[PDB]
């Protein structure tokens, strides 16, 4: 067998749109992951700042307030690869313990 | 105000999966500009160029680079290589010649030498030495060559400047971090000497027993320093105009990039109005990618 | 498969292998180039998609 | 008791929401809700009954 490598990191499907196993885990709504991957809805991936929270949804309008406030402090992107980040930036153990 | 009403849609979608009307969506909030819009994002092009151009005339090498190529085949009796496509083609406001690339190479031997002496003469910023240099970038102004060649000279800037950046970034890397160096006065003190011992021992001058005990690590602290002052040396360039090189030619390139950016949207419409005629081989947007 | 009347017939997989190797060397070369962003956008969707 | 119901009070939000019907994601303009209103049972060419 051979492999494909890609430039920008894909989801897959079936833990996607079967019933979820992604959004589940990450506790989000299904339809605003479907407006993350389509380059529509940013997400705070981590708030320096506490006017931000972990996975919000963003519009352009309102994330261009974003922009112009703060900048670097926070980290809040666009596309696939941010569901990724937000994937690997998540602990369980601590919902193990929390929850 | 065209992001506006994007604001009511796209909040409101019926959560369309087609992405062609996505596509779509997404490109028609720009506008159609007609007898001004050309002209103007032009005109932000090529003085992004020229600002380029500008950015190679500092560079005291670079017109050595011109010309050191061009002395290799010189002595071959005879210069077939696509380099040669590469030469001066100066700009007239077609086959290569001798009487056109060596006349006008008359004059740039004559500067390469008349602009030695006189820089020695009242220092680096002397009055008459700095206009005999800026008269040799001139000649070298009149010049159109090819994106080729071209496209390297461009990176031997951006490698050097990487270069130094790394080397500057070392010194926090060896004992900034480690050692807790207050950024205060060392960003003072680096811009004051760069060349010498005199703010590092006056670092010592002061109490700072943190870097008092340095030397431990005295013999890797001062190596960065050697190799700054050896790309000082190797260069010919002091560190006092190669940040006015890379600080205006970064903006120059950034205008032209947000000048071909603030144009290419506007013309989607074009490319997505004449894909669809060649439609069923491929597909429906991969041919507007194509167009794109 | 090569057929007897010099044909050729092949499952539908190739084709949909062809098409995201169509599209991702298409993304590897709109990185060099520049792209605007609303067109890599674009470009991420198509792979997506495919 | 429909019109408790309905949304929509002339003909402007009416087509406005019959395009969004159709077509969803898209944005309406003035003249495309009526254009597909139109083609939809008043054009010839895309409409007949025999």
């Amino acid at each position: 067998m051979g492999h494909i490598e890609l430039a920008s990191p894909t989801a897959h499907i079936w833990f996607l749109k079967s019933l979820s196993r992604i959004g589940l885990l990450l506790d989000m709504p299904l339809r605003d992951i479907e407006r993350v991957l389509y380059f529509e809805s940013y997400v705070v991936i981590e708030g320096g700042m506490t006017n931000l929270e972990r996975q919000q949804i963003l519009t352009e309008e309102q994330y261009l307030d974003a922009l112009e406030e703060f900048g670097d402090e926070f980290d809040a992107k666009m596309g696939a690869e941010a569901i990724q980040a937000l994937l690997k930036s998540m602990d369980l153990e601590q919902e193990c313990e929390q929850l | 105000a065209a992001a506006q009403v994007l604001s009511s849609v796209e909040s409101e979608i019926g959560r369309t999966t087609d992405p062609v009307r996505m596509y779509m969506r997404e490109m028609g909030t720009v506008e159609l500009l007609t007898r001004e819009g050309e002209i103007d994002i032009a005109k932000r092009i090529e003085d992004g160029i020229n600002q380029v151009q500008c950015s190679v005339a500092e560079y005291p090498e670079a017109i050595t680079y011109l010309l050191e190529q061009y002395d290799r085949v010189e002595a071959e009796e005879a210069r077939l290589s696509d380099l040669i496509t590469g030469f001066v083609d100066p700009n007239a406001e077609n086959s290569i010649d001798p009487e056109l690339a060596r006349e006008k190479f008359a004059e740039l031997r004559a500067q390469y030498v008349v602009t030695r002496d006189t820089i020695k003469a009242k220092g680096r910023s002397h009055a008459t030495a700095q206009e005999e240099i800026l008269k040799l970038s001139e000649v070298f102004k009149q010049f159109r060559l090819v994106p080729k060649q071209f496209d390297y000279l461009v990176n031997s800037m951006r490698v050097m400047m990487d270069r130094v950046r790394t080397q500057e970034r070392l010194i926090m890397k060896l004992c900034v971090e480690q050692c807790k160096m207050p950024k205060k006065n060392f960003i003072t003190l680096f811009t004051g000497n760069e060349t010498s011992d005199t703010w590092f021992n006056a670092a010592i001058a002061m109490n700072k027993p943190w870097s008092e005990k340095l030397h431990d690590v005295s013999e890797e602290v001062h190596r960065a320093l050697q190799k700054l002052q050896q790309i000082e040396e190797e260069t010919g360039l002091t560190i006092e105009q190669v940040k006015d090189i890379n600080r205006r030619m970064s903006i120059g390139e950034a205008k032209a990039r947000r000048a071909k950016k603030e144009m290419v949207e506007a013309n989607l419409r074009l490319v997505i109005s004449i894909a669809k005629k060649y439609t069923r081989g491929l597909q429906f947007l991969d041919l507007i990618q194509e167009g794109n | 498969v090569p057929l007897d009347g010099g044909r050729f017939a092949t499952s539908d997989l190739n084709d949909l292998y062809r098409r995201v190797i169509n599209r991702n060397n298409r993304l590897k070369r709109l990185l060099d180039l520049a792209a605007p962003d609303i067109i890599v956008r674009n470009e991420k969707r198509m792979l997506q998609e495919a | 008791e429909t019109l408790r119901v309905d949304p929509t009070n002339d003909r402007l939000s009416a087509l406005v929401e019959i395009y969004r019907m159709m077509r969803p994601g898209e944005p309406p303009t003035r003249e495309a809700a009526e254009s597909l209103f139109e083609n939809l049972f008043f054009s010839e060419d895309r409409y007949d009954l025999s």
